[PDB]
């Protein structure tokens, strides 16, 4: 449910609320970053149809789009590197019910962005005999923006059980500024399931990249929002 | 750690004396009026300055509109009740809603409707139901209970909004609401045989307990109590009444404190 | 109204234990409204618990496993988890509610947050290092798995070899939880035997030979 | 089903002779809100009267308080209330105890 967006520096960004009720009289907007505490940024009042901000924020930094029947939207201007984070809409039905939220990352230089390459590694013959379980490994390499969503699909259906993905990636170049990343994921299933050739396994990485509005001036292909994937079949 | 209570009262009367209005609504934070709206002014305005200091005008605008609608609904409801009861002339219709935070820790919420001062319909927030006292009230119970969403709205307001409203109100007027003024206790002598009066006066929190006891032993309900009344300056007062040579003491408990006066 | 502080640092605990989260509020109100909220790795923002001086109410998902110690004299609002489960590893924040207008217009103030990691209990460790088959043919993958929660993973010595950290996966059908760590490199002198030489390797680690 | 009101006359402060004080008349427990209330000085109405705002009770009754500034002298004697529940306007005397 959580949405995600990658943007360049100096551009504007659009965020949509994900709440049980689309329209609320007062709708609040909070920002979360890894180190700092969550802070309220503003809240929209429908009766006065105006935004109420907090201290220390410019009046021409954020604004709101209020559709009659749709979920309200918040728009940010002049994106700075310190604006990266995750934004949540909130309301007060019984307590402060925060929405699914949306992640936002912004980058100064648009020539440093690369899409990830996805590879799938099949289980070892040693594990299949030592233990009755089988482990498939997914590796995504060479992506600069840490804005990816990884999923596993078995027989055409997304699987949530027996799958582990580390919460944070590692730097491909540990000492270089604006360095590319790498991420790993693991799926474990019964050896009976893996030995069946009928079963199809796929690792899908949703990469959040440039939009159609962004202009590309490089020899490489456009790092557009895409889905990279790798697949494998059962092998007795 | 004291029982505070937010309440809203609405009252209507059919064919009243032309001096008396037709509909009136008044709020209470600690039994002293906080707000007032009537059909003559058709405007909700505060009756306490500190509440007006900390509230935006749009609140008054919204609730003025809502109370206009509620006045119209109140009038039509009273007319329907008169039609059902075959009552002609002048009768009364009252509604009381609100919540209480008690000193023992428990919290309560209530919403009741009364006709001619007699109980007509009481809400049950835990059962989300209506207890009716009559078949005429049973008809209204059946009509209202159909709207589940409105009943859930009332219950959630009584359990999540009224308490919050009290929480902000007790801080907006903390000087006038959370203040404490100690009482002044005096003993009076004075038809052949007379008793000694124990009197307290000048306490803002109306919670007061008074007892007589001789050398640590209380009296067996022979203490003729007296009613508690307000002084008019924002304080209250009370009195109590209880030959042989016996020593007696008057014990009085106010908010937080127990004090004894000896003879 | 001004500040809320979380004194307890981020901690790693084991399943089945009791954990306490510390929080101190600096309020002006006499009966403040305090809240405990959590953020999961999937970034879900859900209400955990609510308390005032008089009352205490929790979320539906807690299921009696969550409690709060609210002591007024010490200004303390502590979270207690008597049974802890791996489904609770998350970042916890404590907040206070400030009223300024309509109740729907209030604000929540949060602490910096405490990160709690619930390691699983591996009853029968089988520490094993495997070499995964190179499907589609530019790296080779070594996997270390089935070790107890006490063993801690450390980074590699050479910068040309990439090693990840711990990972906990729960087979729901078999109700079986396992730990894992991945390693890869590009140099031709790279093998799974020396992959985790820079970490505290258990003595009973399986090192299978090419079958 | 109407209940007759309850009258209570007293003094704001301990009544000493020749001192400024406030006489209080507290009427409670009347269902109809249309009432007539007067304060009496030597059996005559005091026109320098003051009162609080009409209030509500949780038992569907009402209460009110009337007051004024005066000086008590033992020569002077000190509520007159008329209601629909009352056949005649009833009078209450001040006990000064």
């Amino acid at each position: 449910r959580t949405k995600s967006v990658t943007r360049p520096t100096g551009s504007s960004a659009v965020i949509t609320c994900d709440l049980p009720v689309e329209n609320a009289v007062y709708t609040h907007w909070y920002l979360h970053q890894e180190g700092k505490a969550p802070q309220r940024l503003l809240y929209y009042d429908s009766y006065n149809s105006r935004v109420v901000l907090e201290s220390g924020i410019s009046r021409e930094k954020y604004h709101t789009y209020a559709s009659t029947g749709k979920s309200l939207k918040f728009i940010l201007e002049n994106l700075i590197e310190r604006d990266s984070g995750v934004y949540y809409c909130a309301t007060w039905d019984y307590k402060k019910l925060f929405g699914s939220g949306t992640t936002l990352v912004v980058t100064e230089d648009l020539k440093n962005v690369f899409p990830p390459e996805v590879a799938v590694f099949e289980p070892s013959e040693a594990e299949i005999s030592h233990t009755q379980k089988a482990t498939l490994v997914c590796l995504a390499t060479g992506f600069y923006p840490d804005h990816v969503e990884l999923s596993w699909w078995v027989n055409g259906k997304e699987v949530h059980s027996g799958v582990c993905t580390d919460p944070q990636p590692l730097k491909e170049q540990p000492a270089l500024n604006d360095s590319r990343y790498a991420l790993s994921s693991r799926l474990r299933v019964s050896a009976t399931f893996w030995q069946n050739p009928r079963n199809h396994f796929r690792c899908q990485v949703q990469f959040y990249g440039l939009s159609e509005n962004d202009e590309w001036t490089q020899d490489r292909a456009k790092p557009v929002t895409q889905i990279v994937s790798a697949e494998a079949w059962g092998r007795a | 750690m004291r029982t505070h209570s937010l309440r809203y009262f609405r009252l209507g009367v059919s064919d009243p004396i032309h001096g008396v209005p037709e509909f009136i609504s008044v709020g209470y934070v600690d039994s002293h009026p906080i707000t007032t709206y009537d059909s003559v002014t058709r405007q909700k305005e505060p009756r306490a300055p500190w509440m007006a200091e900390n509230l935006a005008p749009d609140h008054w605008e919204r609730y003025t509109q809502l109370l206009r609608g509620w006045q119209q609904m109140f009038k039509v409801e009273l007319k329907r009740l008169q039609r059902h009861y075959n009552h002609s002339g002048s009768h009364t219709y009252q509604r009381m809603i609100g919540c209480e935070l008690l000193e023992d820790g428990s919290t309560t919420g209530f919403l009741q409707y009364a006709y001619d001062g007699q109980d007509f319909l009481i809400f049950n927030k835990d059962t989300l139901s209506w207890l009716a006292v009559d078949n005429v009230a049973h008809t209204i119970k059946q009509a209202w209970e159909a709207n589940q969403h409105e009943l859930l709205y009332q219950k959630n307001w009584l359990e999540e909004e009224c308490i919050a409203w009290l929480k902000r109100f007790l801080e907006y007027g903390k000087d006038t609401l959370q203040r404490t003024e100690p009482p002044l206790v005096r003993v009076n002598r004075k038809p052949g045989v007379t008793a000694l009066f124990c009197k307290a006066h000048g306490f803002y929190p109306p919670e007061i307990y008074m007892t007589w006891m001789k050398n640590g032993e209380e009296i067996v309900q022979e203490i003729d109590y007296g009613d508690i009344l307000p002084s008019g300056d924002g304080t209250y007062q009370a009195w109590a009444s209880i030959q042989s040579s016996n020593l007696y003491s008057c014990h009085v408990e106010h908010s937080g404190v127990h004090m004894v006066l000896q003879v | 109204s001004d500040k809320v502080t979380q004194s307890s640092p981020d901690q790693t605990v084991a399943s089945g234990s009791e954990v306490v989260l510390l929080c101190t509020y600096d309020t002006v109100y006499s009966n403040p409204d305090l809240f405990w909220y959590r953020i999961r790795p999937d970034y879900s923002f859900q209400f955990v618990f609510y308390g005032d001086n008089s009352r205490s109410e929790g979320a539906d998902f807690t299921q009696g496993r969550f409690s709060v110690k609210h002591i007024l004299t010490q200004k303390a609002f502590h979270l207690v988890i008597s049974p802890v489960r791996t489904e609770d590893s998350a970042t916890y924040y404590c907040a206070t509610r400030l009223w300024l207008g309509d109740p729907h217009t209030d604000k929540l103030i949060f602490g910096k947050g405490t990160r709690v990691t619930v390691e699983p209990n591996i009853q029968n460790p089988d520490p094993a290092v495997y070499q995964l088959r190179d499907s589609k043919s530019d790296k080779s993958v070594c996997l270390f798995t089935d070790f107890d929660s006490q063993t801690n993973v450390s980074q590699s010595k050479d910068s040309d070899v990439y090693i990840t950290d711990k990972c906990v996966l729960d087979m729901r059908s078999m109700d079986f939880k396992s730990n894992s760590a991945v390693a890869w490199s590009n140099k031709s002198d790279f093998a799974c035997a020396n992959a985790f030489n820079n970490s505290i390797i258990p003595e009973d680690t399986f090192f299978p030979s090419p079958e | 089903i109407q209940r007759t009101p309850k009258i209570q006359v007293y003094s704001r402060h301990p009544a000493e002779n020749g001192k400024s004080n406030f006489l209080n008349c507290y009427v409670s427990g009347f269902h109809p809100s249309d009432i007539e209330v007067d304060l009496l000085k030597n059996g005559e109405r005091i026109e320098k009267v003051e009162h609080s705002d009409l209030s509500f009770s949780k038992d569907w009754s009402f209460y009110l308080l009337y007051y004024t500034e005066f000086t008590p002298t033992e020569k002077d004697e000190y509520c007159r209330v008329n209601h629909v529940t009352l056949s005649q306007p009833k009078i209450v005397k001040w006990d000064r105890d």
